[PDB]
């Protein structure tokens, strides 16, 4: 991503207040509840039957932590997302064969979550900025789909 | 699908919005403009800057509609015919932009309903909005 | 939004389809697996080779289901219930894929029904298929 | 895109049988009929009132030529599609603001149109090869969105 330095600041500054142990889950979990065809990728996590089934699942929460990990990771290297997500595009496009529009989805729920956590602190402009971070990531993971 | 369950939270949350509706539609618009500028292409006769009365007024119009839609959550088709014609035949809005404005709707809802934005509610507000979009673009069928 | 004009056209094309329905249906799959490999992913237990009697066998099923929809064209949601369930809940197909399969059916319908395959008709089928799909995924939204 | 030789060949082969003055307009035409919101871009063209109207508009036929042409430089430059389509990308993204999904749509119909003319010849494997190209092409036009 590009990101003007005021976006740069903004974004960055936001992330620093994010409880990774917890936002990572909100996100992944909500994706599994909102876009339920996504579940098929996680048969293994067990019961995903319900919002509650989904939210209390540790496996899920555990995994959500891994995802925001890559998020900060990527976030840190906006200049060169491709390098950061190399292995990612692979696992995802190559091994899992996940449709890329889904990656798009994960980003928006992440956005929705931030909004949920920060409320008014999450301004349109800020939202705009992350929206760029998100697409940027999404694209990177698709790459190995060419 | 707007299962009964769905119709509920929706009414719950929307009701929860009440008089703030107009301000939020406005936010939601503003949000879209900034985040997806391709969308500004459709409101050339508007001043789209942050102040924007023009946008505020439009926010109210859209907020108002989502309302009558919540109201007739059952029969939105007869409820939105007027809008559908306008968007599909008159403006030829590209369907995709509905997905956009809806995301910004969700994102406006979330920010003002901290206690209220649950994974379940989130999901129900997502389907309501999607449905509306559908009606909104059904003339392309 | 399957106007009569629409239903008619659908009817005719499928009409002209007749018995070939099975092989046509088979045709679209193979076309699909070939043009969008990613979808093979749902057919592990399958022989997805150039002449699979499975693929032959499934093609018929799909077509049969298509015919049936055609027939209860204004009661799809009902004529398709079972299938909707299998597709959403049990198989959980990425909705995205329906767009692929339907593009493949068209392409097939065109290469077999040149004389019928006209603008107006192309538009009608697309809408048809659009609906069938919509219905097949109603179990999500 | 990639293609095999025998892939790259048969595309090239069939493309040879293509009546240029026609195909472009059939394609562009059918797009404005099947996905009517696309008309917004082509308002100046005249009467798009009906299929026949659209199917017969001369601004429509003429522009179609221009379009099929681009597919042609593209066919000759399967690797450098990116570079090939770069000026068009600006035009399309930056100045026109067409949504990228619209390129997939256009290519998809070019395929129905090819199927339409070539019947049995337009075999699955031919479509598959052709599918690649259309995608490569779509991407390439969407670049400045990335
Ligand atoms: C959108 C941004 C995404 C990021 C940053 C991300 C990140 C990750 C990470 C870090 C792993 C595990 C890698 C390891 O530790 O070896 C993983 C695995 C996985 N991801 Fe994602 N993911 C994303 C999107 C998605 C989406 C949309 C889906 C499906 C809907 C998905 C499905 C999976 C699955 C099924 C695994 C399983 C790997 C395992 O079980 O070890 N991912 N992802
Ligand atoms: C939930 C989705 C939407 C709702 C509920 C909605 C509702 C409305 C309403 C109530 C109006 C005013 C009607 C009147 O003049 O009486 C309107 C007009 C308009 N809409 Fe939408 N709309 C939606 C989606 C969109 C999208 C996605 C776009 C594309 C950016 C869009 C672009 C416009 C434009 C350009 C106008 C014209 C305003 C004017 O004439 O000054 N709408 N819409
Ligand atoms: C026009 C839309 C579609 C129709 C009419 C349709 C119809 C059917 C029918 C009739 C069956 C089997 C019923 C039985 O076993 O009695 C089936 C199964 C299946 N469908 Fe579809 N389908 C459609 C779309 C899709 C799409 C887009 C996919 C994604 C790849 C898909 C994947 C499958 C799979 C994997 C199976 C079951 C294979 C098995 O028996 O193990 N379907 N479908
Ligand atoms: C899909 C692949 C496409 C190709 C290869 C293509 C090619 C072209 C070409 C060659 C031009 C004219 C530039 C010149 O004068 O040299 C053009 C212009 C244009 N294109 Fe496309 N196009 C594509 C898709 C689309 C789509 C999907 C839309 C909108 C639905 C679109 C809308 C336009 C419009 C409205 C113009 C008018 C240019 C002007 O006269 O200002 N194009 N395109």
């Amino acid at each position: 991503v590009h990101l003007t330095p005021e976006e740069k600041s903004a974004v960055t500054a936001l992330w620093g207040k994010v409880n990774v142990d917890e936002v990572g889950g909100e996100a992944l979990g909500r994706l599994l509840v909102v876009y339920p065809w996504t579940q098929r990728f996680f048969e293994s996590f067990g019961d995903l039957s319900t919002p509650d089934a989904v939210m209390g699942n540790p496996k899920v929460k555990a995994h959500g932590k891994k995802v925001l990990g890559a998020f900060s990771d990527g976030l840190a290297h906006l200049d060169n997302l491709k390098g950061t997500f190399a292995t990612l595009s692979e696992l995802h496009c190559d091994k899992l064969h996940v449709d890329p529009e889904n990656f798009r989805l994960l980003g928006n729920v992440l956005v929705c979550v931030l909004a949920h956590h920060f409320g008014k602190e999450f301004t349109p402009p800020v939202q705009a900025a992350y929206q760029k971070v998100v697409a940027g990531v999404a694209n990177a993971l698709a790459h190995k789909y060419h | 699908v707007l299962s009964p369950a769905d119709k509920t939270n929706v009414k719950a949350a929307w009701g929860k919005v009440g008089a703030h509706a107009g301000e939020y539609g406005a936010e939601a618009l503003e949000r879209m403009f900034l985040s997806f500028p391709t969308t500004k292409t459709y409101f050339p006769h508007f001043d789209l800057s942050h102040g924007s009365a023009q946008v505020k007024g439009h926010g109210k119009k859209v907020a108002d509609a989502l309302t009558n839609a919540v109201a007739h959550v059952d029969d939105m088709p007869n409820a939105l015919s007027a809008l559908s014609d306008l968007h599909a035949h008159k403006l030829r809005v590209d369907p995709v932009n509905f997905k956009l404005l809806s995301h910004c709707l969700l994102v406006t809802l979330a920010a003002h309903l901290p206690a209220e934005f649950t994974p379940a509610v989130h999901a129900s507000l997502d389907k309501f909005l999607a449905s509306v979009s559908t009606v909104l673009t059904s003339k392309y069928r």
